[PDB]
This record gives C-alpha cells, structure tokens and sequence, in this order.
C-alpha cells in the first residue's frame, strides 16, 4: 500500500512524508507501535494524520502505513451484552491481556472469532436477493438476530449452508459471482445507511417520568436535548430512561464523562430485569465507554460508532434508543483539532462547521420504513454541559434549532432537592399536538383536556407568584391562596419524583392520569366550597390532603383501589364540610 | 419594605448584569488581538518566501 | 466550445477547498467537474485564479479524494442555469438537478444564476394591496404585492405554519381597488437551506392538502446535504422567479426557509479563506451578499408580473442584534417579529405588533383602495397598546389598586386586544372584519383619547360594542 | 549508557529554544540544558520535526548563548523513583528532599503520567469514612474512593478544616461490619503555590498532631519555579497509586490550592501561542483537570483505595469562574463553604443548601448503618430549605405575615445552626449525630414529613433539643 515516514510530532497531530496517493478520510498505522489514525489534510507530498491513541515516546521517521479504507465498524451477532472502546474494541477482552491499566497498541477483533451460532437458512438457491434483505435468522439473549444482505450487494444465489453451528466468519451464502456473504459486514461510520422512506412520527416514546411523559412528550422518532449546568440531574435522567423506557435495544455513549458512571451500569444492570422480556437488563444494552482521561481524538469516533451501530439495529425492525452523555465533549474535541490544524475559529475558539457536524448527527434518527419492508425507528436524547449554565454558548444554541424537544433544567430547583428540576416554563415539546389521537384511546378520552387544565393552573400560579412576594401570602384572598396551595400540591405532589425509591422510580400512564384527576377533583370541590364562606384554614387542615401526598408511593398493582378510596373520601369529606 | 426590597433585589442584579457583559466585552477584545497577530504572523512570512 | 481540458497536479485539499498548479486557463467564477478515482464526479467553482495556482471550492465532501489520481475539468465559463416554463411541479436538490423521478428538463434559455441589478429607472412603486386574512398584518403591518417582509422567529416559535397560512390564504381585492378582472393563484417558489425532515414534511404535506403543487417549484436542500450547497439554492430559485415573473406575467411568491444556514455556509467559507470579519466571526461583506439576494424583487414597468418575497429567519438566543437580523432589516422593508410570551400565553399567531415594521404601507392604503380610516386607526391602536404596556410595566412597582381610574382602561384594553385582536386562531378574516374588530376596541376608551383620529371618522364609526360580536 | 549532547542551538526566544539536528529525541522527552558557567536547567521536548526540535525551559533563560550552551538527554519518559520508606519524609514538589535526611533508594520507577483505570477493573465506591465533622458525615457523607472537594472563599478557614480532617480521619470497620479489623492508614499532602506562614502552620501542626509519622509532604512554595508547580499534584498521585494498589493502604490526598494550580497552567499556555478560553485560560484545562482527578478509586480485587479532598477558592464568591465550574464537571460533589455563617462566628461554616456527596446512596442504608439516614437526610433538607425561603420572605415583607406554622419553620431554621454546624474542635460521632437529627424533626408536626414513611416516623418521632 501507500507507505510512508513520520516528518513532525506535534501533540496528537503527526505529518507524514512520502504519503502520495494517500485517500482523504482514509485510516492510517502509525509508528511501530502499531497506532491508529486517521488523514484530514493532503498537503504535496504530505498528510496530515491524527492520531486515536497516545503520542508520547513517539520518534521521527518512524513507517507510517496506509489501510486504504476508512473507519468502519463491524456489525453482526454479538454486539449486545458488551462493552467497547471509542474505536469499537471490547474492554474485558483487553483487560485479560494488559490488567487493570489501558496501554495503547492492542488490537482485539470486535466480534468474538470462537464463538458457535445457531445457523437457520431462509433463502434458497436460484433466488435474487437485494440490500436489506434477511438471509437468515440467529438466536441471541431472547432476541432473534437477523442476518441482513449488504446495502451495497446485488445478486442471485447460488449455494446455501445447511442449518448448524458456525463461527461468524464462515461463509452462509454465496453468489453467482464468487461474492461470499459471512455473518457481519462493515460500514463506515460517516455514511448513513439508506432507507426507503420516512414516516411521520406518531407514538409516545414512554420513558417513566411524569413530567417528560405528560407536559413535555416525544414521540418514537424524535429528537430532545437536555442541558444544564453541574449536578442538575441528567446522567440520573437518561440512566432512568435507559432503566425504564420501552425501547427494545438501547444504546448508551458514555462521551467524556466519568468511570464511575459507567461501572455502575456495568455492576447494577445484570442484576435488574427488562419491562417487557423479563430477562436481564444488560441482555438489551450496548454501551460505547470513553471516560475524561481517555485520549480525546477518540471522542469523535466514539459518537459515530454509537449512531452506526443503533442504525444497524433499526434495520433489523427494532426501536432503538440512543443516549449521548454530553456532546460538548465532542465539541471541545473538534476545537482541539481545529487548533492543531490552525484554523481560524469562529466563536470560544470553535470551528466554523461545528452546527453542520452536530445536524448531520442529528438527522440520523427517526421513524423509517427500512430496505427489508420492516418498520423501524431510532431515538436520540442528546445531553449539553454549558459553561456555568449560559445558554447562549454557541453549542446550545445550535443544538435548539434540529430538536424537537427542549427539556432544560434548572440550578434552583436542584439545589433545593427538587428533582428532576425541570423548567417547566422554559421547556417545550413539539410532538404534543400529533401524539393526542394515541392518547384518546390508549389511556382516557379526556386526556389532553385534563393536561391542559393542570398546565393552566402552573401558568396561574406562576402569575400570582409576582404578586404573593411583595405583598405576602396573607394579604392574597381566599380565591387565589386557594390557587397558591393547589399548586404547592402539584408541585410537591405530582412533578417531584425520586428515581431511587423503590416504587416512584418507575410511574405509568393511568397512575399520572388518576393522580391527575383526584387534584384537579380536590380542586373543584374546594373552589366550590370557598364561596360558601368556609376559611383557607378549614380546607387546608383536612386530612385528604395527606392522601394526594402520599399517592406517589403506591404500588402499580394497588393502585385502583386507592384510586377509588381517595375519590370516595374526596367527595365525603367536602360534604361533611360546611 | 420599599428600602429593603431595593437593595436586596434590584442593585445585586444590575452588579451582576454589569460584571457579565464586562465579561463578554473582554473576551471579544482577546479574540480580536489573537487575529491581528495570526495576520501579522501571515504578513511577516510573506515577505520571506524568496527574500 | 466542444472540448475538455482535464487539469491534473492538485497540490492542496483541506476542508472545502482543492488547489490546482496549471490552470491559468480557468475563468474566474467558473463551474469545474472533480473526477475521483472509482468515477465519482463533484461539482466545484473558482474563486481565485491566477498565472501560480487556482482555488476551487468543492460543493459535496472531500471523502475518498486523492493527490494522484484525481483530476478537474472545466464545464462552462459562467455559472448558468437551463429554466424552462414546464418545470412547475417538478422538485429538485440544492444545485437544480431532478429528484422526483422523471426525465429532465429541456431549457429553453440559460440564465446566469448571479443575476443582474435592476434599473431603478424601470421600476416603479408596489401599489397593490393584498389581504393575508390576519387581522395583525392587514391592519397594522399591511403587505403589498412586490414588498420583501422576512420573519424574524425564534427557536420554538412556529413561523412555519404562519408562512404557510399566508400562503394558503394569500388574495387581492380588485373590487376595492376598482380593477374588478380574474385574479390569478399566486406560483409559488420555495427554497430549503438545511431544512429538517419534520419541517419538509408538514411543508409538503400542506401544499397537498392545499392543492398548490401543480403550480409551484421546489428546491430542497436538506440537513445531511453538504453546507456548501446553501451557497446557490437561493439564486437557483431567484432566476427562476425572475424569469416566470418578467417573461410570463406570473405572480410569484417566493418563501426561503431559513437564512440562517446561508449565513453558517458563508461564514464557513469566508473563514476557511481567512477574511476580514464582522462581528461574532461573520465576513465583512456579508451585507453584499444578501443585498445581491433580496433586492431581486420588485415589480417591474411595463410588465404585468411581479416577486414577493417573504424570508425566515431564526434569531439566536432572541436577540434582535445579532448580524444576520440587523443585515436583513437594513436591506428588506419591514419584519414580522413573534413574540415568546404571547406564544406561552397561547395565543396564536404570537405577533409582537410593536416590533414589527412595514415601509411599504403607505402605498397601498387609504381611500380607494381599502378604506380612509386605516392609517389613522393604525395609529390609535399602536399609541394607545404602548400606553398600555407602559401601564403593565408600573402596576409591577405600585400595585393595579393604586392605579387611577384613567389607566385601568388602558390595561384592560391590552388585555382586551391580546385576547381578541392578535388571538385569531386559523380563521381566515377579510379587512372589514378586522376594522371593525378594531373599532368595537377602540369604542373601549373615552371619545376624547382619540387625538390621532379624525372628529369625522370618529363620528361615523365610533360607538360599536363588542358584545356585538365576540359576547 | 554513555550521554549524547547536542550543541546546534539556533534560535532563542522567550521560554522556547531550538535545537537543530535533533533527530533522535523523543517527544516529550526530558533533557538537561548546560552553559558556559556549568548551572544546569531542566526542559521537555513540545515539537519535533525534521528541521529542529522545540524545547520549553523548566525555568528562566537569562545567560543562555549560541556558542557554549549544550542539551544532553536524561529520559524519554519523566519517571519518579519510590519506595515504601517515604512515610514520614518531606519533599519540594520535584522530588528532592528538604528535610535534610539522606535521599531515598528506588524500588520502582514509575511514569508521573499514569495510565487510564480500564472501566471493567473498577468497582462502586461502598464504604463510609468518618471525618469527625457533623455536618459532613450526616447530610453529605464521604465514601472511601470518592473525589470531593471543598469550595472556599478569600477569607474562609479552608487549611484549618483540611488540617482537622487530616488529624481526624478514621475508617471506622464497626457498623457495615466490613473486616473487623485494625487497617493501615496514610495521608498524602500536596500544597501549590504556599506561602512561608502557611508552610510553618501546616508543619507544626502536622508535628504537634502526631500525623507526620504515616505522612507524605510535597510542599511547594509561591518562590519557586512555576513548572514544579504543574509536576506537584502528579507526584503526589504517583506516590498514592503506588501505596494503595502495591501496599494495601487506604491513602488520602489533599491538594491546598487549585487556583494556584490552574494560574500556573494559563501562565505556561500562554507562552506557546494557544487559542484562549472563556477568560484567558487555556481550552484544554478540562482534560487537564481530568487527568489529575481520575486517579482516585477502587480497583475491584485489591484491599486499596485513593481518596481525595481537593481545596479550591471561589475568586469574589462567583460560582460561575471557569474553575469551579470544571472541577464541579469531573468531581463526584463538593462542599461550600458560607461567608454569612463565618461573619457570626460559627466554625465549621459549612452551607448544606448547596452541597451535595453524590455517592451518598449507596454508601449508607439497610445494614451498611442506621436505617432512617437517607429520609432524615433529605427531610432535613427540604425543613431546612422551607425555613430558609420564609426566613427570607421575612426580611423584606416583615413579622406581620407569619402564621405558627411559618413561624415554627422560622424557629427550627434559626435553631440548626447554633447547635448542629457550630462544633469548634471536636470530634464527634455518627449516633450522636443522628439523634441530634431526630430532635429537630420532632418541632415539625407529623403532616410535615411526608417523604418518611410511616414506620421510621413511629419508632423514632419525639424529642427534644439535646444539646445541654
Ligand atoms: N431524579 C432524581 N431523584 C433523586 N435524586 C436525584 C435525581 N436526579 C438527580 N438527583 C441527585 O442529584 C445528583 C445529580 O447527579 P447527576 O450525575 O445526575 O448530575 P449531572 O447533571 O449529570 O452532572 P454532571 O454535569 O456533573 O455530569 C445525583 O447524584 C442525585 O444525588
Ligand atoms: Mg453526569
């Protein structure tokens, strides 16, 4: 191949010479350590190559050699269940080589050679076949892996392996042109795979949250983005989601963050069991780990692997979630880089075709109907950390104008305990208008109307809260302290939500729906009792209000019968009232 | 009430606004020289490409 | 001619730029072909040319280009495009190429896509009134026909489903201007720079709803389309619409998506090329490359045809003085500001009527075209909605208790005017509706507050109550 | 192995000198710059390239010249030499002793960079360390292998609360269970940018404690070269990796001042031509923190663990400085400081409204310790929170627009302090404190705790206040 010598060192940024005929993009091996890097500028005679991995020790005129190809994944059976690198490679494979430390220079295949499948052929000899479509089928952790034809392969068959056991590298099905077809195929991670069409987005994405599943939705396709400052709650947040939704494969890119927060999915997910297939919860997840300390070329990679790998899984006709644990990572990342290559930055030092690269990661998901005929659809919930809680940094911003959703937190409501400490004046959702026919016939008939009602009442309270801090809650008349304390409750009551409690963690559909109606019930009864005279102090005293407290904490299978209890005592106790 | 409200809540606001924008001012001044010196860098060796 | 010339010794490929040696030969502005290797072919223009070297920006990705093996050769001096009457209907990319399946076009003329400046001497004054069915923007913010009116949105606001009710809703009233003929449907031409897949879809699912696909051109670029695409969409779609409008008497509607995208490309370039810049990094001739794209329309003398123009544009963080906003209200005639807090209050359309702006308002109103009481009521409403604000602004500081008894009219007339005025729903109103919507308001106040009415018009409509109508 | 010098110095400017036909060093290799008086600086190799090699100077370059100055090579890789026997000795930051005994023999050499923690290898930080602090081991407990600093002020007591958990610092193997067992301890000490008064505090009361005896000191003082400041904290944590994960010892880390630290590394950046960031610090301080940071935890099937306690300050109290807001980005919480509750005179003035441990919830629980710790924690958070938010609506509108009932939030806000926060020098206990927790949650009616469940509201609800 295109072959080469080490001209200058400089960081994580290496020129080789001797480098002609080298293709852009492609994938390069530095040095005789053997490390792995990738080309960005020709120059003459030049390139310029950076590198994945560590550069220290490094010296000149060290081969550089050129793979002719550029970054790929491998996709096939036995991605579930694991963990990987930045650049795809799995860390307990690398751990019983190296030990507790990650030293640069080894090469482990990403999926394991020795391993036996169940083999079951659906194709037979004299067919067509085209890209996307299934040739068979593999048995995994309670799924049923699909091997799919290459997008980029057309052809007839012409001989079929019988049903078996074989490893992942031995041919199933080949063409008439010699072609082999194997159990996995690589694709480049800057290409998106190809799709027939795209569907409007039309069913809730159920993620377990009152306030994210009630006041601000998203839909199956969507996208949402969730910024805010140190300690607000999001990591919490998307494990919770990762934890509860009802996606059939989720997707987790550790970006940048911390070793902790990986080692406790690792430890606490076998031990958990999945909603809807009763095994365990680590048999439905991927994760892509690349911690703060780990080199920073590899932040880039890591996203595009992530998406690469929940697009492959969207082909297969699952939904996908996929949770991107900061992207302001990426974006420091790519301001590294730019600074390396010395061009000229276009605001805090990062380069001009920051907004292109974040749409272009974006735009990957959604709702599609794929190659094969199967629907499938993938969603993305992007975190942003900006610098002390500005919102106007330049990668919130251009984040806000791809999403869909916008769920933004707040440092007040998290530094008095208040969580999850979603702005609900601040936030907005998109999806809210086309998902009401789904919920006028899978949970109530008077959904929407008993939303928009709470949603007024927060919108009152928020008014009167100019006037209460002047003038002091005594001096407020009867008709809106009553509308003070009804939004206390809401607030204390349906918002607020403990992810570590054993039942709160976890809240369904017609549990909101009925905590929504016994307040909104309370609520009518005590407006109606106001103007017969009876004092704030006479109502506020009563002991249902302890009830609409406590029916947070009630298990999902008692949760009717304390339903019908408290409406029950809801319409007594008013009428004991005078 | 009026006294209290004033200089417990109006005057903390319009220090911080202020050191804020002071922020912001300074760092687009830094920004600016750090380009003036990139093209005078540029000019510099211009000059040098065969004496 | 009839000849290629291919130019091989590319010296240089970094971001979207590309270096030949040899090509002295090469026109400044030129359209380029790059052949790759395995037989790819991109597009490319010169922006630089010299007796050294020539500097060629490349239009897609750079992925997979080679010093060795890649070569460019020329396609034609100035960059034109084929326009026909037969491609309404059609849809196509960001540089004009066919999308929906069927054959090509054949051009009947080749027009440059830069275009050329009209004569002020040829142009003559947009005078026509046209009623968009939004008591706002009829009234207070009139649209005339030949008028460039952007509209400056936010983040989360929908400008999508206001640009498209106007669309939908767009007409003239020649019984009030005297013409009394057949009115035409407005053809319309819409360019996306950047624009998502949620946004096509509800664009595209309104236009069939609508009907109006059979009369209108599409140029789509999307979010996964290369940046430097953005560059010629717009003049693809201005040469379009200059030649339906000035050589086949069409009245254009021209709706661009977001120019926003436009400016992130424009800065992408200018920086790769390392200019001068502006503020927040943008190049210093911005204003000259979007002056060379608004003022292309207009009407024209002697002909019959016409091209509005109505831009969107997202301000970031809301900020009026952000470059791309401040640019286009210095080079268009008005803006169409929404408001976020008549968009949380759940008013729809949530237009901000004291930002907005429209230059071209005195032309067509007044007596003989719509009614002699617009200007005026026009002004009565804006001075006595400020008078209100002002009123909302000090009931923070002393409590609405402590008000007299002259400014709780004016804060029930804004709450009253919010409520009926802005909040219209998707209705569709004729002008006479929202003046008189706008007197039943205006009846509100005492007959002695109406300085900037006539005693006339005061007597003839003043008294009207609003029962009559909303109770 | 016999050395090789090089004499083609060609260009000199600043900190940064130029070396031609300097093929065979090493990036980031380490070398020994000689003059014609015989003074020897230190350096390290930031570019090499086919023309000449770039090299920052450890220090100033006043006498340097193009005809007599020579660089030899000293390593490709900056290693420090250690051995179990540096317990008790004090160093300047670089590695060289200052005590005046006889330098130590290597057993090891290892590289002051370190390597990644392999995710897989780690294990959950689970085990409760008693720092003699009430306010510390009840609502924001620290668990052994957690990183969490203190945010300080201008005029806080920071060195005197760092010196009082160094003295106090204890594993306490009684209520989890655990080994039963006496377990090896070890405190390693690193100060940047310190002055002489504050050297001289920090050594008597190490030597008046009793503490220096299982103690490591790098000390670096504000004269010195500002490149030992940047290798001090690195050092420090070469040494506890060392201890902890060949040793079994359950070290400690406490870094003085990272302010000192980061002004050091935006003075260095700032000499080689580099994009500034949000106020002039570099744009890399992120993964530079990182790297310092992330070498503190537990290593799944080793006894060891490494625990920090970084001390920082808040420049005019701002929260929002790019420093504060980074550390806060990597560490597992903090602990701020209060300037309101130090103008009264309570000591320590620990504000538990903004601080946060956030490996709280599994370090502490069913049989780990008290059962009711995680509700107390978080009742007394939201009562105090209450108490806080009248206590201010009081300020402006007045007493005229209380009730009992806000009136009762009012007296249990002013009462936490005096009793719980105010504790001087003592070196209280955890049961001690938790009883002291459920006496002010009794002034509460029972409506008021709803986040308790009722059980732990029935065993426990009734006392008064216990401070006599
Ligand atoms: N839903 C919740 N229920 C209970 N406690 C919560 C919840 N969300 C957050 N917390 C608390 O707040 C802390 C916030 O930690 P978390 O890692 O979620 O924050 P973050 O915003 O992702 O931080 P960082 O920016 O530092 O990565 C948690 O450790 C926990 O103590
Ligand atoms: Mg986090």
């Amino acid at each position: 191949m295109i072959q080469g010598v080490i001209q200058k060192i400089a960081g994580p940024a290496v020129i080789a010479k001797g480098m002609l005929g080298a293709r852009m993009y492609d994938i390069c091996k530095v040095g005789e350590e053997g490390l792995v890097g990738e080309i960005i500028r020709l120059d003459g005679d030049t390139a310029f190559v950076q590198v994945y991995e560590d550069t220290s020790g490094l010296k000149v005129g060290e081969p550089v050699v050129s793979t002719g190809l550029p970054l790929a994944v491998e996709l096939g059976p036995g991605m579930l269940n694991g963990i990987y690198d930045g650049i795809q490679r799995p860390l307990e494979r690398i751990r019983e080589k190296t030990g507790i430390y990650i030293t640069r220079g080894v090469v482990v295949h990403a999926l394991d050679r020795e391993k036996k499948w169940a083999w079951t052929p659906m194709v037979k000899p004299g067919d067509e076949v085209r890209g996307g479509m299934v040739l068979g089928t593999v048995p995994e952790f309670g799924f049923t892996h699909k091997i799919l034809v290459p997008p980029d392969v057309r052809g007839r068959v012409k001989e079929v392996k019988p049903a078996g056991e074989y490893t992942v590298e031995e041919p199933v099905v080949v063409l008439e042109d010699g072609t082999e077809l194997k159990m996995y195929h690589t694709w480049p991670v800057r290409r998106a795979r190809p799709v027939q069409r795209k569907l409007d987005p039309n069913t809730p994405f159920l993620t377990g949250m009152r306030i994210l599943d009630v006041l601000f939705p998203v839909a199956m396709g969507g996208t949402a983005a969730i910024p805010g400052p140190f300690g607000s709650g999001k990591t919490v947040t998307q494990q919770s989601l990762a934890k509860w939704s009802n996606a059939d494969v989720v997707v987790y890119v550790g970006c940048g963050e911390r070793g902790n927060e990986m080692t406790d999915v690792l430890v606490e997910f076998p031990e958990l069991t999945d909603p809807k297939t009763g095994g365990p919860l680590m048999h439905r997840t991927v994760l892509i780990a690349n911690t703060s300390n780990m080199p920073v070329a590899a932040r880039e990679a890591s996203i595009y692997v992530g998406v690469t790998i929940a697009e492959y899984f969207r082909d297969q006709g699952f939904s996908v979630a996929l949770m991107a644990d900061s992207t302001s990572r990426w974006a420091e990342a790519l301001r590294e880089i730019s600074s390396r290559l010395e061009e000229m930055p276009a605001e805090e030092g990062y380069p001009p075709y920051l907004a292109a690269r974040l749409a272009a990661f974006y735009e990957r998901a959604g709702k599609v109907i794929t190659l094969g005929g199967e629907e499938g659809a993938v969603t993305i919930v992007g975190a942003v950390s900006p610098p002390g809680g500005d919102m106007s940094e330049p990668v919130t911003q251009s984040t806000l104008r791809i999403v869909g959703a916008f769920w933004r937190l707040d440092a007040s409501l998290a530094f008095r305990r208040h969580f999850p400490a979603i702005n609900w004046n601040g936030s907005y959702s998109l999806f809210t208008s086309a998902l009401d026919p789904w919920y006028r016939e899978n949970v109530a008939e008077d959904y929407p109307e008993l939303r928009d009602a709470i949603s007024e009442l927060l919108q009152r309270e928020a008014g009167l809260q100019e006037i209460v801090q002047l003038v002091g809650p005594d001096a407020l008349q009867d008709a809106e302290r009553l509308v003070i304390e009804v939004g206390r409750i809401i607030r204390e009551d349906f918002l607020q939500q403990n992810a570590y409690h054993e039942v709160d963690a976890y809240c369904s559909m017609k549990k909101a729906y009925g905590i929504m109606k016994m307040i909104l019930a309370f609520y009518k009864e005590a407006e109606a009792a106001i103007k017969r005279g009876v004092s704030i102090d006479e109502i506020l005293q009563l002991p249902v209000l302890e009830r609409i407290g406590r029916a947070r904490y009630v298990s999902e299978e008692e949760f009717p019968a304390y339903f019908e209890e408290a409406m029950k005592e809801i319409q007594g106790a008013f009428k004991a009232l005078a | 009430r009026r006294v209290n409200a004033l200089e417990q809540v109006v005057i903390p606001g319009i220090r911080a606004q202020i050191r804020f924008i002071q922020q912001v001012l300074e760092q687009r001044e830094r920004e600016d020289t750090f380009r003036l010196k990139r093209i005078k860098g540029k000019i510099e060796a211009r000059e040098a490409e065969e004496e | 001619d009839l000849l290629k010339k291919e130019y091989t010794g590319i010296t240089y490929i970094s971001g979207p730029l590309l270096f030949v040696e040899n090509a002295k030969d090469l026109a400044y502005g030129a359209i380029v072909d790059i052949k790759d290797g395995t037989g790819r072919v991109r597009g490319g223009q010169v922006i630089e040319v010299s007796e050294e070297y020539a500097v060629i920006q490349v239009f897609e990705e750079t992925t997979g280009l080679d010093l060795a093996t890649t070569s460019v050769s020329l396609v034609e001096d100035v960059a034109r495009l084929g326009v026909s009457k037969e491609m309404l209907g059609r849809r196509f990319n960001g540089i004009g190429k066919p999308i929906d399946g069927l054959p090509p076009i054949t051009p009947e003329k080749r027009l440059p896509i830069t275009g050329l400046p009209l004569n002020p001497v040829a142009r003559r004054k947009p005078e026509q009134f046209i009623q968009t069915g939004i008591s706002t923007i009829d009234v207070m913010n009139t649209l005339v026909r030949g008028q460039k009116l952007p509209i400056f949105s936010g983040s989360g606001l929908p400008a999508n489903e206001i640009a498209a009710q106007i669309a939908r809703q767009a007409t003239v009233r020649p019984d009030l201007s005297g013409e009394g003929e057949k009115e035409e449907p407005f053809a319309v031409v819409f360019a996306a720079m950047g624009i998502t897949q949620r946004e096509l879809s509800y664009f595209i699912q309104e236009f069939e709803r609508t009907g109006a696909l059979s009369r209108s051109v599409l140029f789509l670029n999307k979010a996964d389309d290369p940046t430097i695409e953005r560059i010629l969409t717009p003049r693809m779609a201005l040469t379009v619409a200059e030649y339906l409008a000035f050589e086949h008497d069409y009245h254009v509607l021209v709706i661009l998506t977001d120019m926003t995208n436009y400016c992130e490309a424009l800065r992408e370039i200018g920086a790769a090329r390392e200019e001068i810049p502006g503020r927040r990094g943008y190049p210093g001739y911005m204003y000259t490359d979007l002056a060379t794209i608004y003022e292309r329309a207009g009407v024209v003398e002697g002909k019959k045809g016409s091209v509005t123009q109505i831009p969107i544009l997202s301000m970031p963080d809301d900020d009026r003085t952000h470059p791309i906003p401040d640019l286009t209200g210095y080079i268009t005639e008005g803006q169409i500001q929404l408001s976020r807090e008549l968009h949380r209050k759940g008013i729809y359309p949530p237009i901000d009527p004291l930002p907005s702006l429209s230059r071209l308002m005195n032309n067509g109103v007044g007596k003989g075209k719509t009614r002699e009481d617009h200007k005026q009521v026009s002004d009565q409403l804006y001075s006595a909605y400020a008078n209100g604000v002002d009123i909302r602004k000090l009931v923070a500081i002393i409590g609405e208790d402590a008000l007299t008894e002259n400014d709780r009219r004016y804060l029930q007339f804004a709450d009253a005017f919010e409520r009926f005025f802005i909040n219209q729903g998707q209705q569709n109103r004729s002008i006479e509706e929202s003046l008189q919507i706008a007197w039943a308001l205006l009846s509100m106040l005492p007959q002695g507050e109406l300085k900037r009415i006539s005693k006339d018009h005061i007597g003839k409509y003043y008294g009207q109550k609003l029962e009559e109508i909303w109770g």
